[PDB]
């Protein structure tokens, strides 16, 4: 699903 | 809304191609993926920029670094910086840009398939884009929720506290007592289910169109540095033309450029002006802007 909001 | 070109180089020819593609595929639709760049002309202050009152207010409140304002752990330890940011950036304090209205125009012309936005200003919706066509990947201030149990709350109680001087006694859940906050996605939090669900559907939609109305995906004003939103460009089918309207070449357009990729270094509002010109929808567009 993409995972949690983050950089990289 | 007045705009000008970013440099002496003309982007009209590049924009011409986009209009040409749409003219060749009249029954086609476009998917937009947008970021903070499309709202800069609206005057929204960048919380990461030292030139803004917002940045300095947050610094004075002892925020460690800009993005901590969107950090769950920090929020729980000190909600004031976020409340301060919310007071200044609450939706309704600004007005849509010419580009936001372009989305509305495309909707009116029935050539808008979807607009995926990572912005939390809600300007696409404020400009008239229908709920069914908008995917607010990072949430919005339309709803509030308890960070503990998830109980939903109307947005008004939180908003009402932003008008108090000073801001204190932050909103707490009447069930578990934890902090309540606008339904904005903070770093470390998962995005709403509708993001992945709709992209799954639009992905199949894109692929099925390839084998015949060839679609178009236009990425505008985003640095593609925040995931999973940033994963969308690379996931676009190779056989689906990608367009990037951004002051700089970023993300997958930089890392893995595709032969058909069209890069347009231009301000989003100028891009809108030029695209409407090439499409010949100046009249309808003028009506929207004056409306
Ligand atoms: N008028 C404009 N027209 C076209 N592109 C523009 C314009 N103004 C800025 N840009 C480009 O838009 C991008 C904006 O990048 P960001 O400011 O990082 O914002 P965005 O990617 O959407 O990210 C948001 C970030 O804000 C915070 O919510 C969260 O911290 C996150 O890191 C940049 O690549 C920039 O070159
Ligand atoms: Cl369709
Ligand atoms: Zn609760």
């Amino acid at each position: 699903k993409g995972g949690a909001k983050r950089h990289r | 809304m007045a705009s000008m070109s970013v440099s002496t180089a003309s982007t009209e020819m590049s924009v011409r191609k986009i209009a040409a593609h749409m003219k060749s595929n009249p029954n086609a639709k476009v998917i937009f993926m947008v970021g903070a760049g499309i709202s800069t002309s609206c005057g929204i202050p960048d919380f990461r920029s030292p030139g803004t009152g917002l940045y300095h207010n947050l610094a004075r409140l002892k925020l460690p670094y800009p993005e901590a304002v969107f950090d769950v752990d920090f929020f729980q330890s000190d909600p004031l910086p976020f409340y301060t940011l919310a007071k200044e950036l609450y939706p309704g304090n600004f007005r849509p840009s010419k580009f936001h209205y372009l989305l509305k125009l495309f909707q009116d012309k029935d050539v808008l398939k979807r607009v995926y936005t990572q912005n939390i200003d809600t300007l696409e919706r404020q400009a008239g884009v229908k709920d069914d066509l908008i995917i607010e990947a990072h949430g919005s201030f339309a709803h509030c929720h308890c960070i503990g149990c998830g109980k939903v709350y109307p947005p008004q109680v939180f908003k009402s506290k932003l008008a108090e001087h000073p801001i204190k006694d932050f909103v707490k859940c009447d069930v578990c007592g934890e902090l309540v906050k606008p339904a904005i996605v903070f770093f470390g939090e998962d995005l709403p289910d509708s993001f992945s669900e709709t992209w799954l559907n639009d992905s199949e939609w894109l692929r099925e169109k390839i084998t015949t109305q060839q679609p178009l995906v236009i990425v505008v004003g985003t640095s593609l540095a925040v995931y999973p939103f940033a994963s969308l460009p690379e996931e676009i089918p190779r056989k689906v033309k990608r367009v990037l309207c951004n002051l700089e070449t970023v993300g997958d357009f930089k890392a893995n450029k595709r032969p058909t990729d069209l890069i347009v270094h231009q301000y989003s509002d100028e891009f809108a002006e030029q695209l409407v010109e090439e499409l010949g929808w100046q009249e309808d567009f003028e009506k929207i802007l004056t409306a």
